[PDB]
RNA sequence: GAGAAUUUGGACAAACUUGGUCAUUUAGAGGAACUAAAAGUCGUAACAAGGUUUCCGUAGGUGAACCUGCGGAAGGAUCAU
RNA sequence: GGAUAGUGGCCUACCAUGGUUUCAACGGGUAACGGGGAAUAAGGGUUCGAUUCCGGAGAGGGAGCCUGAGAAACGGCUACCACAUCCAAGGAAGGCAGCAGGCGCGCAAAUUACCCAAUCCUAAUUCAGGGAGGUAGUGACAAUAAAUAACGAUACAGGGCCCAUUCGGGUCUUGUAAUUGGAAUGAGUACAAUGUAAAUACCUUAACGAGGAACAAUUGGAGGGCAAGUCUGGUGCCAGCAGCCGCGGUAAUUCCAGCUCCAAUAGCGUAUAUUAAAGUUGUUGCAGUUAAAAAGCUCGUAGUUGAACUUUGGGCCCGGUUGGCCGGUCGAUUUUCCAACGGGGCCUUUCCUUCUGGCUAACCUUGAGUCCUUGUGGCUCUUGGCGAACCAGGACUUUUACUUUGAAAAAAUUAGAGUGUUCAAAGCAGGCGUAUUGCUCGAAUAUAUUAGCAUGGAAUAAUAGAAUAGGACGUUUGGUUCUAUUUUGUUGGUUUCUAGGACCAUCGUAAUGAUUAAUAGGGACGGUCGGGGGCAUCAGUAUUCAAUUGUCAGAGGUGAAAUUCUUGGAUUUAUUGAAGACUAACUACUGCGAAAGCAUUUGCCAAGGACGUUUUCAUUAAUCAAGAACGAAAGUUAGGGGAUCGAAGAUGAUCAGAUACCGUCGUAGUCUUAACCAUAAACUAUGCCGACUAGGGAUCGGGUGGUGUUUUUUUAAUGACCCACUCGGCACCUUACGAGAAAUCAAAGUCUUUGGGUUCUGGGGGGAGUAUGGUCGCAAGGCUGAAACUUAAAGGAAUU
RNA sequence: GUAACUAUGACUCUCUUAAGGUAGCCAAAUGCCUCGUCAUCUAAUUAGUGACGCGCAUGAAUGGAUUAACGAGAUUCCCAC
């Protein structure tokens, strides 16, 4: 009837060291402490990133769905890693272009895949300074 | 309990409530002390003398009759052995198993129980060192127990 | 070895009062046990108890009235301060009206109600609802 | 009397070369992998006694699952003389 | 010793060998300057703090140094390294992590503005200076307040009511109307004055400024979670949406649109961190038989934890709050009849160790006594001694944790008191009179649970004290080394006396004295008890082979066969002999052992539990990082041995193939000696020590009983076996109130009514028990052991 | 010879007699083509080294693959000279 853990009044060392060890099994803690955000993670553990679009891509959706997901492969200005970002509305692949500048952001799932889209963890929000929403709703026009 | 096994035996001696002598006993402290001392002169130990007095005579317990324990009486008369009983007999049992171990070298049940006897000697020693019944610098190694018992 | 004696005494009283028995036998019986039983007795969670004086730690035979629901020990005797008694009597007891948390105070073994009226504190022993 | 360059040794000590040792970053012809993805080829190993009960440790063999030996376990298909 | 302003291995010389560390030294990392604080909000916490205050550091990187009270200064100098300028080619000048501004870097941040007027600072100093600092500009980082409309009349409706005479008279109200008409205000805009250093903006204001198309409010959504469409047009597994489950494949409430509708609203969404949610880090407070997880098992240091017992009593007065009969009274307050709470004195053997002076107010007492209705009513005052009003010196205290109260705890922040900044976030102002000379309340308080300092308590927890007494106490009495003021007329000396140190030698005084046997453990002892251990012996068939012997056509082996041997008699029969394994039947819900394991016999050597015990020691204990011993099988070395069986391999079947399952052979393989290895579904998939909660057998020990059986040597002394009752421990099993997701259970119960001690392990599934690095090993491998990336489930139990 | 796919590990037959070179290793002192191809060493390398292998004509006591130390052995590079 001891409940495993020590219950001495002089056991604060053990009770603290046991948490210090067993905290590593937590997901949030481990990656905040080992700094996984700053080694892996193309964004280098930041909110957004900028990049120049290499190719237009047609990624095939995962099996229960069927579509062409109109992604864009983009080299990150920040570090030089090449990632694949999704273009976030109907006829926006025709808006972005090849060789243009792009503001990326996470896909709202913190380093995982959003739905059926295989191996896309990022999303285009702006092209050449002007947002991919305003051009879509026909509010702002691309520069030059 | 039984620290060196899974044994849980409760075999013991429930000493009588009477804190005074048995009402049927005569020849008080004087004669019994003389019989204790002359038994210790013959070379028997407090653990044997308490038995001999319970068996052959009417000495139910030594401390209730006299007001003095048996080895406390031997230390009063300066007729106490060099090392106490507990350690003496445990050392004797460690020498017993070890003197057979060197002949019969695959007795891994003997080697196991040798470690048990030896690691019980060491726990006694640490106690008898703390309470100063034994001098410090005292430790049983091997081939020196041969000197301790004889 | 048995690490505490108040522990198994209070447990034994609880295990009996679970089944609605009218008496318990406590084997070890310390002065601390007797003093805890006396504080239980005062508020009326306990009837009378005999102390059989076998030339040893002795034993107790307590008599219950089926009023006591919960009766436990806090094993590690936490150094409580009167600034934080409310944090204990809010975490251990049913709300506020009844029940008592038992402190081994310097003035002696008492409840939180009594320790407040005196304006003194010590450690924690246990509780009774 | 003042007193400049100059220079005699001292400690302070940058900086230079020279190897050393540790850390981080990183190129590499080839080699041996692992995951994923439509399932495309080959069988059908497992789930029923899955058609050889399954599984563990270990040892060997084999296109592939796997197969076989030894010891063990029922989470067995027996809670039985 | 030197040096320093000074202390110091700070430095020098000469010596000694020290110092830190499993209570984590040292080494590595920090996308680390510390703190006051910040976000979240049951409590406990978690995360962060470059940044308005305090401290530390640095001025591209190191080092050096002058001047000075102050610097190892950088808007000072010197050198070197880096980078950089202008050059007339000889030289010269550099240091924005001060303000502004430019590059660059990026997801990511403002004006090369005005001023000393406020806050202050500096100076020879009322004046000068100040990119300190303020003012305006940029400025949806945050924060406060709150416009985007309000009101009737006119036509329709509905909803309470008289009788529902069908009446509705609608006599009141809740709205609907592209009908309608006057009143309102800033949003702007601008004379003005105010503001200000000067201005801008606010505050206040001339004149102008509202009518649906405006002075136009968005942002994200409508299948579920989740408030809100089973409404139209388009697309047709595409385009797409979709945090997640999912929607779209020709009628989509999910796509793109229209129309309605919803949530928040001058904001709303989006991405990434973080807090709650999260009892998914659990101290409060997790989970571990089967869902992830008891570390194969025992020993063991550190660590954590550790039974009981020492003053309990019973009284013998006085004083604090709060309700008490009440108002004892003027809807503001005190008395008893009378309690509760928290206390000091005093003794019941109880002692805060008590001294020398000052202080003793004081009667334990009287120096004359007596102011006086007959009074043990009351003091002008003081012999002998009180001490407890009262220290400041003595001067020794067996020590801690714990808790009480207090002290100093910066401000800002936080909580919070007061106050109409028009309200509020704020601010620390204000308030009220003749408002002519005025007066006046404020700027409180509280937490800062660490450490240090004082303070009271002495319940819980530990430590020592008297054991070869070197124990305690004194009107005991003796010698020593002492020191030491006072008078020896003046200090100085020999021996003094006297006081106070400490030391033994005696004398006494004490209760002539002095420490509990844990249904905790260790050990001894007694008769047992086991298929526990080892070493040597003894046996039994069997299996294979061999020698001989008798028979004359098959035998094997199969679901069926074939390889296989056989007439030179195979298989079968018998008499033997050999070799190496193996311990059948008895053999069990039975035993022993730390686990692995251990079943022929006898002998030897040691051990071990259990029981019994009016023996002994007396806390010696529980669990345990590190560190160790044993550890099936297989496997590896090298020697024997190799009968049987059999990985590999040979080979016959089956097969579609089947280098497998079935058949016949068959190396290695261990069974053995020495040395390794150290893993198993090493399992009861249930850590150990400890306590409590509820029928039958059976192992071992002991206690009673039976005039039971056997017992013969006369009746039997018994003894054993057996029977009944009884316990202690054991391996269990059968029924069940509590527990668990259930299967289920003697613990998996005593668990949101959560705490006996303690060790180990787990945090979705994969990747993966993989890589790497150490470590061990002859090798095979063992121990420790990640991440990238991937995924919405995988899994446990029960139901149909 | 057929076969996923774009180079094929599943089928099929006939065997040079008996077996079809297994584990290994290599342009090796054994590779004709050959100065093989790829990397590396150099400014430049028919050389050296490390890999690749349908190897004219490698290979298991005619021993194969390693291998510390040793060598007046054959070879390549570097520093000193």
């Amino acid at each position: 009837m001891g409940k495993g853990k020590p219950r001495g009044l002089n056991s604060a060392r053990k009770l603290r060291v046991h948490r210090r060890n067993n905290r590593w099994a937590e997901n949030n803690y481990k990656k905040r402490l080992l700094g996984t955000a700053f080694k892996s993670s193309p964004f280098g553990g930041s909110s957004h990133a900028k990049g120049i679009v290499l190719e237009k891509l047609g990624i095939e959706s995962k099996q229960p769905n069927s579509a062409i997901r109109k992604c864009v492969r983009v080299q990150l200005i920040k570090n030089g890693k090449k990632v694949t970002a999704f273009v976030p509305n109907d006829g926006c692949l025709n808006f972005v272009d090849e060789n243009d500048e792009v503001l990326l952001a996470g896909f709202g799932r913190k380093g995982k895949a959003k739905g059926d889209i295989p191996g896309v963890r990022f999303k285009v929000v702006k092209v050449s300074g002007v947002s991919l929403l305003a051009l879509w709703k026909e509010k702002k026009e691309k520069p030059r | 309990g039984r620290m060196h096994s899974a044994g849980k035996g409760i075999s013991s001696s429930a000493i009588p409530y009477s804190r005074n002598a048995p009402a049927w006993f005569k020849l008080s402290s004087e004669s019994v002390i003389e019989q204790i001392v002359k038994y210790a002169r013959k070379g028997l130990t407090p653990s044997q003398i308490g038995v001999l007095l319970r068996d052959a005579h009417g000495v139910t317990q030594a401390r209730v009759i006299t007001g003095n324990k048996i080895m406390r009486i031997l230390k009063s008369n300066g007729l106490a052995p060099e090392i106490p009983e507990d350690l003496y007999y445990l050392i004797k049992k460690a020498v017993s198993v070890r003197k057979h171990l060197e002949r019969n070298r695959k007795d891994k049940d003997a080697k196991f129980r040798l470690i048990l006897i030896e690691s019980r000697i060491h726990r006694l020693a640490r106690y008898y060192r703390t309470v100063a019944v034994l001098p410090p610098n005292w430790k049983y190694e091997s081939a020196t127990a041969s000197a301790l018992v004889n | 070895t048995r690490s505490s004696v108040l522990a198994d005494a209070l447990n034994a009283i609880n295990n009996a009062e679970k089944t609605g028995k009218r008496q318990v036998l406590i084997r070890p019986s310390s002065k601390v046990i007797i003093k805890f039983l006396q504080v239980m007795q005062k508020h009326g969670y306990i009837g009378e108890f005999e102390y059989i004086d076998d030339h040893r730690s002795g034993k107790i035979v307590v008599q219950l009235n089926g009023r006591l629901n919960k009766c436990g020990v806090i094993s590690p005797r936490f150094n409580v301060k009167i600034g934080d008694i409310e944090k204990w009597t809010a975490n251990l007891l049913p709300a506020r009206q009844f029940g008592y948390v038992i402190l081994t105070t310097s003035a002696g073994i008492m409840d939180h109600e009594e320790a407040r009226r005196k304006h003194v504190s010590g450690k924690i022993l246990g509780f009774v609802y």
